């Protein structure tokens, strides 16, 4: 309120993890949306809402297609930071 | 006060030193390092208690890394160049339908986690559907190749009987035993990859054996007696040719 | 009171018995003995027997004679 | 502190004009005799004979040039598979003798007089749909003759 | 009558039999049976305990009770067929499997 | 001469380090310095090595004691089934391992099953592995049983056996074999060690609390009510050379490792002949 | 997840969409078998797992002498007799939370003072 | 060690030698000190050739 695939990719994010590496559902979703452009329809649960969810749909044969999309998503989608740079400690 | 425990060879005393080796017939799972196609391996150093001692080590390989799609399970069989997808091996063994195959690997029908991990293997072995076609597929991959249809299917039979899991039995009708074992191995391979069990401690003393004066002489006497046995045969030919008594 | 719990000094009475029986090189001797009394026989019996077969040309006498000779290994002795 | 007991005399007859065998079917093949009406159980002699190559001055030949002849091998009549044809169109099973040590399960059968008679199991055969079996190749036939003897 | 026909009488009147694993030493004593061929008694006590005991003459020995361990014959279907001195017949279906334990 | 007849060679993960599994089996101090350091092991005083027995009497025993053979296994029917192995050969499964394990243990402690045979029951993993196998290093430990009419969990061996032995010590009829067949003491290899729970001292680590000397070292407690075995003597963890070191518990770790190398080069009477 | 097999083949089932009636089925790729789906969920990944924590809790758990005991009163039978262990999920991350198994009622209770369980 | 209960992260279990050399070490303290002691002997042994070649 204020055409697409019947197959849904639904992922649950960890509130505790989403905080230590400061992130918003909005900004996470934005990365996915900006990665797959107009060939993936993304919706997401609000930062307020109890469970943290991202609902995704594509634009015969679709099962394997989505299993590739979830691998791209977990392994290739960079949210924050610079590549090769892990564990950043603050030091006085 | 002299305590014995040595030999006297040409007048000097000699002590056999115990040699430490890794115990055989032992299932061990190890994570194969960061740059590798295979993420984890199930190894079994199968050898006979006595009799020739076939040092054929079976590797059950989990292809694909933690975060790679199509994580298949293949196994390198003695005298076979390629690693055969587990499924085809079970089929060549006689365990033909999926789920009958899955029953040998996963023991809990509830455990969806391990079962999803077996779906790729089922897809990999989907091509081969009967026992015969499984043995041909194994027979195709030589050896050398050994061209002829009757020949390759007959060869697969022999490898599974004589070179595959030689402890247990090297006898004929024991497919059921060797299938459940392979399934116990895949169970252990997946159990470690699912982070439920720890990688095997290669340095646990319980997994090491000490070859003392006994077995050392036994190892030597074997190769020394087969040296004599096959020199008598060379004589029986020489003395049957000329009937030289 | 022959069923009274054992003290710490008593563990030495057991250790005394362990060594009275086994000695300091039980491993070396017990291994060799096992090899002489048992292992040796089984090594003579695994491959053991060897045969040679002489099958003829089946033409005519002195052909058409097929033979098989055996050589067998039984008990093993050691002086 | 109370038990109901039934006791039966057991005889082991040295007399006997029969041999008792076991016919075993796998649960997966779902065998139900109720559907049976007529059955034919006959031995399989397809592999009656079998010719196997056998190895036959001068130096002994290298393996690549060894000389061979052939030998006829006779299968024990008792070492032949059984062939079960049920209902004329219908089911057909092949029974293969179980490979085992010289020990045998006893069959306990009830007699009209009420006592049990026990007999040694002569042979144990595993029967499975013929569709699971294929024309024995020379290799398999040879491998079979060996197992049995 | 017609050769090859498996006389299904035993299975048609649904006769049932027991398949028992017997220790070799016990079956060897049974071999010494004479008279009517009797060797002992099979006891079934319920409240279920099944056991076999040799008779006094056959045992020549102190009395013992061989317990039976009942087992399932589920994973498959077992039947008994006999071959006379030449007729073939399915005399019975294994209704119970058990192991006679040494004692 | 003694320490040479107890020497171990290891040819070729982290082999040189002293592993926990080396407890009571190999000397923690007797090892060379340089190149061969930690690859040349020296056997502790009470260590023995399994000669290798026959598996069949045990396979025959197992089947007879409730062991369903693998040839007839149906995983979903018996899903909690304890899988039974004899020398890495899976023979079948068993429904009540608790009772089987006790029978097998009584078989060994009687002598019916050889004492050099190793049998382990990993409850969590639902497995029972048996080893008739040659080459396994074992050590003897005192058996402790909850079994005592009068009170707690107490070490089978009593002051009566002790005098029964010292009677035979004065004769130079009650041997080490006598303690072994009377099931007072047992042989435990490293794999079996995994499933047991050992007390260091018997007396000090048995009856609970119902001033204290300051000069003595700080010691822990007998909190365990689970104790299956007791240590004959903790000093037995040491090999021939380290066993001549006076107060090795008062030296820095390597200084001990040094002495168990030097004493081998010390002069004296080697043999009376 | 929890998946089914084909009755007739025993071979596994592959999902097929019935485009016409907009519903999920499971087809057998060895025979002509088809069956409607029980749940809409076909695949579950699970990265932050909790399945492994209370593994191998055979009723014989009390017979392990290697296991430590505590006088913690049970939530069910209130028995101060129990054996304890840590998350058997052999991962690096893993918390040092303890799982107590009752030596009477067999109920698995934890020491977790951040969260509340049922496994 | 087999003298400890499982999942024991106590100082006494993970190798804390509470005692002075003057007082003496418990068998557990003795073996743990022995493990720790062996580590140094290993690097002393190895370093020796690694260090030598660096020099060259
Ligand atoms: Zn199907
Ligand atoms: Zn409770």
């Amino acid at each position: 309120s204020l055409q697409q695939s019947p197959w849904l990719l639904r992922l649950e994010l960890d509130r505790a993890a989403m905080n230590d590496k400061d992130l918003t559902m909005g900004q996470v979703g934005e990365r996915i949306k900006q990665t797959f452009k107009n060939d993936l329809f993304v919706i997401w649960s609000e930062d307020n809402d109890e469970k943290l969810i991202i609902r995704c749909r594509v634009v015969a044969e679709e099962d394997h297609m989505l299993k590739k999309i979830e691998n791209t998503m977990l392994e290739n989608i960079t949210l924050r930071g610079v590549e090769n740079i892990e564990r950043v400690v603050m030091m006085k | 006060f002299d305590m014995g425990g040595y030999f006297i060879i040409n007048g000097s005393e000699k002590v056999l030193i115990a040699q430490e080796r890794s115990a055989g017939n032992i299932v061990q799972v190890f994570k194969k390092a960061a740059p590798s196609p295979i993420s984890h391996v199930a190894e079994i150093r199968s050898a006979l208690e006595k009799g020739s001692r076939f040092i054929s080590t079976l590797q059950v390989k989990l292809y694909g890394r933690e975060g790679s799609s199509a994580r298949t399970i293949k196994a390198t069989l003695p005298y076979i160049k390629q690693d055969i997808p587990i499924v085809i091996i079970f089929r060549a063994l006689g365990i033909i339908p999926d789920g009958e195959i899955l029953e040998h690997i996963c023991y809990d029908v509830n455990d969806w986690q391990m079962l999803e991990m077996l779906k790729p293997c089922v897809e990999d072995g989907f091509v081969i559907q009967d026992r015969e076609t499984a043995l041909d597929f194994i027979g195709r991959r030589g050896t050398a190749l050994g061209i002829k249809k009757e020949k390759r299917i007959q060869y697969a039979k022999d490898i599974l009987q004589k070179e595959f899991l030689p402890h247990i039995t090297q006898l004929e009708g024991f497919e059921s035993r060797k299938a459940f074992f392979l399934g116990y191995m895949i169970n252990r391979l997946l159990l470690c990859a699912l982070d439920r069990k720890d990688q095997d401690d290669r340095d646990h003393f319980g997994k090491k054996r000490l070859d003392l004066a006994g077995p050392l002489l036994a190892q030597l006497f074997k190769t020394l007696f087969k040296k004599l046995t096959k020199d008598i045969f060379r004589y029986m030919q020489r003395t049957v040719e000329e009937a030289h008594d | 009171d022959e069923s009274a719990p054992i003290t710490a000094e008593d563990s030495w009475a057991v250790i005394s018995a362990f060594f009275r029986e086994k000695g300091l090189v039980s491993q070396q001797l017990d291994s060799f003995n096992q090899f002489v009394d048992y292992t040796l026989q089984d090594i003579i019996c695994e491959d053991s027997t060897l045969i040679l077969e002489q099958l003829a040309q089946h033409t005519t006498e002195s052909d058409n004679i097929s033979r098989k000779y055996e050589i067998s290994f039984g008990k093993i002795y050691v002086t | 502190n109370e038990f109901p007991l039934r006791a039966i005399p057991k005889e082991d007859l040295e007399n006997m004009r029969t041999h008792l065998l076991k016919f075993q079917s796998k649960k997966k093949i779902n065998p139900v005799t109720d559907f049976h009406l007529p059955v034919r159980l006959h031995r399989k002699d397809t592999r009656n004979l079998q010719f196997q190559l056998t190895r036959a001055g001068n130096l002994r030949r290298k393996t690549r040039q060894l000389k061979v002849l052939d030998e006829n091998a006779k299968k024990l009549r008792f070492e032949e598979f059984y062939p079960w044809v049920m209902e004329d169109g219908y089911n057909t099973w092949v029974g293969s003798y179980e490979a085992g040590n010289s020990d045998s399960y006893v069959l306990l059968s009830v007699e009209d007089d009420g006592s049990f008679t026990m007999i040694p199991a002569d042979k144990v055969y595993k029967f499975t749909a013929r569709n699971k079996y294929a024309t024995l190749t020379i290799d398999e036939a040879e491998k079979r003759m060996d197992k049995k003897s | 009558e017609e050769s090859l026909d498996l006389d299904l009488e035993r299975s048609n009147r649904q006769v049932w039999l027991v398949r028992l694993p017997m220790f070799l030493a016990e079956k060897w004593r049974d071999r010494n049976n004479l008279h009517g061929q009797e060797l002992g008694k099979i006891r079934i006590n319920k409240d279920s305990k099944i056991t076999l005991l040799l008779n006094e003459n056959d045992n020549d020995s102190i009395p013992h009770e061989y317990d039976l361990e009942l087992t399932k014959k589920v994973v498959e279907n077992e039947y008994v067929f006999t071959e006379q001195n030449k007729k073939t017949a399915i005399v019975g279906t294994v209704c119970h499997e058990c192991q006679v334990m040494p004692s | 001469t003694l320490s040479h007849l107890r020497r171990t060679n290891t040819p070729i993960a982290k082999p040189r380090q002293l592993h926990n599994t080396h407890w009571g089996l190999v000397c923690p101090a007797e090892t060379p310095e340089g190149q061969a350091c930690g690859l040349v092991k020296n056997l502790s005083l009470m260590s023995c090595i399994s000669v290798g027995t026959d598996p069949m009497p045990i396979i025959t025993f197992l089947s007879e004691w409730g062991m369903e053979p693998l040839e007839d296994y149906v995983p979903h029917q018996s899903p909690d089934a304890t899988r039974v192995f004899v020398n890495g050969v899976w023979h079948g499964v068993h429904r009540n391992p608790a009772r089987l394990m006790e029978t097998l243990r009584t078989l060994r402690r009687k002598g019916d099953i050889n004492p050099e045979v190793s049998m382990i029951r990993d409850i969590r993993e639902k497995e029972l592995k048996i080893f008739t196998d040659a080459g396994r290093v074992y050590r003897p430990l005192f058996i402790v049983e909850d079994d005592e009419s009068l009170g707690h969990k107490e070490l089978k061996v009593r002051k009566g056996h002790i005098a029964k032995l010292m009677a035979t010590e004065y004769q130079d009829e009650y041997t080490w074999s006598s303690l072994l067949n009377e099931g007072l003491v047992e042989y435990i290899d490293a794999e079996e060690e995994e499933s047991i729970l050992i007390a260091m001292q018997p007396e000090d680590l048995e009856p609970a609390e119902a001033d204290v000397d300051p000069a003595k070292r700080i010691r822990v407690s007998h909190h365990a009510t689970t104790f299956t075995h007791c240590e004959i003597h903790p000093s037995m963890i040491l090999g021939v050379a380290a066993s001549i070191i006076p107060f090795p518990d008062h030296n820095q770790s390597p200084r001990n490792t040094y002495q168990s190398a030097m004493g081998k080069q010390a002069m004296g009477v080697f043999l009376t002949n | 997840t929890t998946f089914r097999f084909c009755r007739d083949c025993n071979n596994m089932l592959y999902p097929r969409e019935d485009k016409e009636n907009n519903r999920l089925l499971f087809e057998c790729r060895t025979c002509s078998y088809v069956e409607e789906a029980g749940s809409p969920l076909v695949y579950r990944h699970e990265l932050i797992t909790n399945i492994g924590e209370t593994a191998g809790v055979v009723q014989d758990i009390g017979s392990d002498p290697t296991l430590p005991r505590s006088d913690r009163e049970c939530p069910k039978c209130h028995s101060r007799e129990n054996v304890f262990f840590q998350s058997q999920q052999r991962r690096k991350d893993t918390s040092m939370v303890l799982f107590f198994v009752c030596l009477s009622c067999s109920h698995i209770f934890t020491s977790d003072q951040k969260n509340k369980r049922t496994q | 060690l087999p003298h400890f209960s499982k999942d024991d992260y106590s100082p006494e279990s993970k190798g804390f030698v509470e005692n002075s050399y003057l007082r003496g070490l418990t068998p557990q303290e003795f073996f743990f000190h022995a493990m720790g002691g062996r580590e140094g002997l290993i690097d002393t042994a190895v370093k020796t050739a690694e260090t030598g070649y660096i020099q060259r």
